[PDB]
Formats: structure tokens, C-alpha cells, sequence
């Protein structure tokens, strides 16, 4: 995350940090619990190494520093990436993570809602992204999980600056005409969520995007409400 | 970060065969292009081989095409380039590069590797013939070393055992028709200097373990 | 193969000033264009991809422009880090990259000492002379060096060697060395330097008889 500041505890419980464990171990990703065996991410987060006994999830955490040998960690059972997502490209950009086991929650470790079906037209105005990405281009992992507030763009503004790409309807865009605050690398697979109505909704999912933080160049996030149906399938399908 | 390194570089003779390699180490979910470039001494970037993808494309640039194979050791995270038929003209530092494919992610679109230098000649490892440039007997006066027909690089030089700096110029070295090379090293002093002061060029070349050292005075 | 020609091949500047290179196809690449920077005994940054894209942890000083056959990079204004060379590289179809830009530090004019050396008589009992000729500490780069032997043009015979632009001074030193076989220098007498140069009202010319 570029340009936010330290969050605290209990305040993005749903957060996650997936990570790869080979000789060394490393965050790769974000993403976010949402039911006691579910987590949302990015389908990219696994292009490079789709199976699942390397990884390792870790929850109800505010610091990757705390994490050490001893540290509880979940394991991926399943791992569903969207049908028609290509790898390396920006569409689908969508993953389901089914953990070897339920976790319980508590006020540092508890699922973000989904969005409503109510909530089809809502423009959301108060929305937020998270993450241990990188605080600049070509930065470093950040200790303290990191919050910023982003106001969503228009479509049709995001592609504005995305000329060489498609931007579609199930896809959304954040970003400050001038820059400065945004996701970056390490953040991706990571929520962005909106308060709406008070509570906190998973509007979107950290997907794609051009350098970090720059003027006229938004960040590019899947739309999860346009993916209801499927993670409603996948997920009650399978248990 | 993601990171690459190079080895496998050295001395090979025309003919004779090596293998280069690109070890890559990190994390990572990008997929990538991978290519080799090179650059002989003084020249520009020279794109040579390259692969797509997975097994895919294999493509090769005229002047090594049906003599330099690219491969990819992915249990090994490591790519190779197998070079015969090696030539004079192949000399040069050799770098692997990766290349992002599909849609930027905050993040790099190429990934350098630090080089690895391939030299190929038939010459003799041979340490240099040091011969003074006196200084004129017609203010400034110029005088120096000529560092002559040493193979393999480098040569270091210096004057007065590293006492004198100042007005120092080593030249590159020029690779000559032989297959030997050639510098000289020049001092300017004061010529009210050249009666009461020794000057001495100090050449070493480790490749030969030979270090001579050369005086230099008014003829 | 598409060929790549960069243009100016060296240009002279200070910080602050804008800088732009130019960079031609022998056909259209579209906007399949990246360019690097480089300095010497390092690997090449990129810079710019897709004609006018700026690379991740790039200054934003960089900029590219162009599609087609025809691209610039320009550098809003230059910064001490940026003295180096630049290619422009094609991936239209596999890689080619330009012959390369030289960004070099801009000073007055400044004239080269010239000296004449003779062949050393221990490197001429061992069948061979060297004759050296020294243009130190000028400015421009720019210098044209003929040799001649009893008036007599040489050509074929010298190679050059030039050092980098000197790090107080900003000038470059440059040496010509005419290698002739020890049966040919015993067979003439005058040798001289002759060199051209902007800072030189006119040509210098540094000779020795054989033998004085």
C-alpha cells in the first residue's frame, strides 16, 4: 500500500496473507476470509505455483514479524480459480481457497459480508484497501498491515488510461486523479472494501495495475458482486 | 525481489563449446519471456536467443542460429545456453533477461541478470613486454609505459608504486591482429621534474602472475 | 531483419537541460518499443516499454513518445545519474536493439597537448616499432590523427584508443599507435603526427627524425 497508514487489531479481520514455503518463506498475497472454511483471493496469486502443498494461509495477524516457526497457520484443501480465467491476463481475476480445516472466529479473525443483491446499483463511497504490498514502485514487504481509502472511478475513466487493455463490467476501478494513495505489489489477491448502510462489504478484489500510485492511473480490482452466483455455486456445491 | 544470475562464463578456444547458465531465485507468479543478449567489448547490446514459453518458440538471431541452444531446467529454476562452434567474434559478456507477459501487476516488465564474460581465442596465456615512452628532450612534459602483446585481460598499471595519480591515463587496451593486446599508460609532469625525479610504471597481469616494473627517463 | 538506427549517436549536455534521442525502424514496429540505459561494465535499466511506458521505479523526468517507424525518449531535465548510454530496443519480432546514444558531460572547447614517441631500441632489437602519438586532456571528442612517414600519408597501420571523459576535468586523452616492422622504420627518416582539432587554430604537427 502506497501513501496509508498502520492498521490495528480487529480492525480488517478478514484480512489473510498467503504465503509460499520452499527453502525460505515468503507473503505473496492478500486475501480475505469469508466463512469459517473460505478464503477469497486473486486467481493470479497462483500462476506461478498452483499447487497447494507449499502454502501456507496465516489469519488474525497484524504483523508478519510475529510469524515464526511455531506460528498456526491454515493449509489449502481445494483452490478454485474461475473457469475463464486466463493466466497472466486481467479477466476472472478470481480464486476460492477451501482451508484443510474451519477456523473460529473471534474479534481479530471473522469473515467480510459479501455484497448484497440488494446492493446491484449502489455507489459506494467510502471505501478502503489493504494490504503488506510495497509502500513504493520496486519497494519492500511491509511489517504492519497497511490501510488506505480510495475513491472508486468510473469505468469508462479507467479505460481512459488503460488503452491497451479491455476494461469491463466485471471489473472495477480506485484511484486519486493525482495519485498517491494505492495498492501495489504484495497487496494483490486483497480486499477492497466499501462501508455501506454500516457495514463492510467486499466490493473488490486487488487484481492489476500500472506502476503504483501514479496520477491518472488507477488500480484495477474484480468486481465481486458481478461473481455472486458463481462463489454461491462453488461454495455451497462443495459443502 | 526476483533476481538472476549468470555463470559458466571463461576462456574457450575457436571451435571448442561452452554452456552458460541463468540461475533464477526468488518467489514469484509472473510468467516470463526469457532471452540472451550480449555485448562484445565496446559495442552495443545484441539480442542472440530466446524462449516464449514453456517448451514453446525457440528463436535464435542470425549470426548464432544452428550453433547456440536455449533451454530451460525448470526443476532447477535455471535457464542454459549451449554454445558451439564457438568464434572470435562470440567474445563478450553474455546476460540472461526475463520479460513480463500479460497485464502489469504494480510491478517489473524486465528482469537483468549481472553478466558473465566468454572470451575465445587461440592465444597463449603470456604476461606483456613493458617499453618506456621517454620524454622528449624538445612547462609540461608527457612520458609513459607501452604495455605490448599480453594475453588474456586485464593489465593493471601503476606509476611510483601508487604514489603518482595525478595526470594518470591509462588507455584501454586494443585487441590486435595477432590475437594480443596493446595499452600504453601516460603520465604528464613538469619538465622541470624530468632531471631529479624517477619515474617507474608498475605492470602487473595476474593471468601470467607477472609483475614488472619499467623505468622511464630522458633519453 | 528490422534494423534499428539511433540518432544523434552522441550528444553533449549539462543537468538541467532537456535531452531528446531519437530512435528510427527500417519498418514499422508499431508501438513494440522499449528503451534502456546503460553505463559502462553494468547490465542495461530498462526505462520505457511500449513506445511510452514507464517502467516500474523509473523517474518520472523519463518519457517516450512515437508509433510506427520513428520514437524519441526525452529527459525533462537531466540529472548527474543520467550521463550514459541509451539504446532503443524493437520487440515487434524477436529483439534488436539500436547501436546506442551517448549522453556526454557538455564543457568548453579544450585543445590536446600533442607528444610524439618513439620506438623504444629494446622493442627494436625485438623486430618490431611502436610510434605513439598523445592528444591529452581535450574536449571535444572530436579529433582526426594522420600519420606520416617521410611525408608520405600512412593508412591501415595505427589503431586508436580513447579513455572515458575524465572525472574533474570532463576532457578525453586519446593515443594513435602506428606499429610498423623494424625492416620498415629503419627505412625512413621523418615521422610525424599531424592533428585537427576545434580547439587548434590550426593543425599541430609533432615529429621526430630516426636516430636524433
Amino acid at each position: 500500500i502506497v501513501g496509508g497508514t498502520e492498521s490495528s487489531w480487529g480492525e480488517w479481520p478478514w484480512q489473510v496473507s498467503l504465503q509460499v514455503k520452499l527453502t525460505a518463506q515468503r507473503h505473496l498475497c492478500g486475501g480475505s476470509l469469508i466463512g469459517h472454511q473460505w478464503v477469497l483471493t486473486a486467481a493470479h496469486c497462483f500462476d506461478g505455483l498452483p499447487l497447494q502443498d507449499v502454502w501456507r494461509i496465516y489469519s488474525g495477524i497484524l504483523e508478519l514479524s510475529d510469524i515464526t516457526k511455531d506460528t498456526p497457520f491454515s493449509q489449502i484443501k481445494e483452490i478454485i480459480i474461475h473457469q475463464n480465467y486466463k493466466v497472466s491476463e486481467g479477466n476472472h481475476d478470481i480464486a476460492l481457497i477451501k482451508l484443510q480445516a474451519p477456523l473460529e472466529y473471534t474479534e481479530f479473525q471473522k469473515p467480510i459480508s459479501l455484497p448484497s443483491k440488494g446492493d446491484t446499483s449502489t455507489i459506494y463511497t467510502n471505501c478502503w484497501v489493504t494490504g503488506w504490498g510495497f509502500s513504493k514502485e520496486k519497494g519492500e514487504i511491509q511489517n504492519i498491515l497497511q490501510k488506505v481509502n480510495i475513491p472508486l472511478v468510473t469505468n469508462e475513466e479507467c479505460q481512459k488510461r488503460y488503452q491497451d487493455y479491455k476494461i469491463t463490467q466485471r471489473m472495477v476501478c480506485a484511484g486519486y486523479k493525482e495519485g498517491g494513495k494505492d495498492a501495489c505489489k504484495g497487496d494483490s489477491g486483497g480486499p477492497l472494501v466499501c462501508k455501506h448502510n454500516g457495514m463492510w462489504r467486499l466490493v473488490g478484489i486487488t487484481s492489476w495495475g500500472e506502476g503504483c500510485a501514479r496520477r491518472e492511473q488507477p488500480g484495477v480490482y474484480t468486481k465481486v458482486a458481478e461473481y455472486m452466483d458463481w462463489i454461491l455455486e462453488k461454495t455451497q456445491s462443495s459443502d | 525481489e526476483v533476481q538472476l544470475l549468470e555463470s559458466g562464463g571463461g576462456l574457450v578456444q575457436p571451435g571448442g563449446s561452452l554452456r552458460l547458465s541463468c540461475a533464477a531465485s526468488g518467489f514469484t507468479f509472473s510468467h516470463y519471456i526469457m532471452m540472451w543478449v550480449r555485448q562484445a567489448p565496446g559495442k552495443g547490446l545484441e539480442w542472440v536467443s530466446g524462449i516464449y514459453s514453456s517448451g514453446g518458440i525457440t528463436v535464435y538471431a542470425d549470426s548464432v542460429k544452428g550453433r547456440f541452444t536455449i533451454s530451460r531446467d525448470n526443476s532447477k529454476n535455471t535457464l542454459y545456453l549451449q554454445m558451439n562452434s564457438l568464434r572470435a567474434e562470440d567474445t563478450a559478456v553474455y546476460y540472461c533477461a526475463y520479460r513480463r507477459i500479460g497485464v502489469p501487476r504494480r510491478d517489473e516488465f524486465d528482469i537483468w541478470g549481472q553478466g558473465t564474460m566468454v572470451t575465445v581465442s587461440s592465444a597463449s596465456t603470456k604476461g606483456p613486454s613493458v617499453f618506456p615512452l621517454a620524454p622528449s628532450s624538445k612547462g609540461t612534459a608527457a612520458l609513459g609505459c607501452l604495455v605490448k602483446d599480453y594475453f588474456p585481460e586485464p593489465v593493471t598499471v601503476s606509476w611510483n608504486s601508487g604514489a603518482l595519480t595525478s595526470g594518470v591515463h591509462t588507455f584501454p587496451a586494443v585487441l590486435q591482429s595477432s590475437g594480443l593486446y596493446s595499452l600504453s599508460s601516460v603520465v604528464t609532469v613538469p619538465s622541470s621534474s624530468l632531471g631529479t625525479q624517477t619515474y617507474i610504471c608498475n605492470v602487473n597481469h595476474k593471468p601470467s602472475n607477472t609483475k614488472v616494473d619499467k623505468r622511464v627517463e630522458p633519453k | 531483419d528490422i534494423q534499428m538506427t539511433q540518432s544523434p549517436s552522441t550528444l553533449s549536455a549539462s543537468v538541467g537541460d532537456r535531452v531528446t534521442i531519437t530512435c528510427r525502424a527500417s519498418q514499422s514496429i508499431s508501438s513494440w518499443l522499449a528503451w534502456y540505459q546503460q553505463k559502462p561494465g553494468k547490465a542495461p535499466k530498462l526505462l520505457i516499454y511500449k513506445a511510452s511506458t514507464l517502467e516500474s521505479g523509473v523517474p518520472s523526468r523519463f518519457s517516450g513518445s512515437g508509433s510506427g517507424t520513428e520514437f524519441t525518449l526525452t529527459i525533462s531535465s537531466l540529472q548527474p545519474d543520467d550521463f550514459a548510454t541509451y539504446y532503443c530496443q524493437q520487440y515487434n519480432t524477436y529483439w534488436t536493439f539500436g547501436q546506442g546514444t551517448k549522453v556526454e558531460i557538455k564543457r568548453t572547447v579544450a585543445a590536446p597537448s600533442v607528444f610524439i614517441f618513439p620506438p623504444s631500441d629494446e622493442q627494436l632489437k625485438s623486430g618490431t616499432a611502436s610510434v605513439v602519438c598523445l592528444l591529452n586532456n581535450f574536449y571535444p571528442r572530436e579529433a582526426k590523427v594522420q600519420w606520416k612517414v617521410d611525408n608520405a600519408l600512412q593508412s591501415g597501420n595505427s589503431q586508436e584508443s580513447v579513455t572515458e571523459q575524465d572525472s574533474k576535468d570532463s576532457t578525453y586523452s586519446l593515443s594513435s599507435t602506428l606499429t610498423l616492422s623494424k625492416a620498415d622504420y629503419e627505412k625512413h627518416k621523418v615521422y610525424a603526427c599531424e592533428v585537427t582539432h576545434q580547439g587548434l587554430s590550426s593543425p599541430v604537427t609533432k615529429s621526430f627524425n630516426r636516430g636524433e
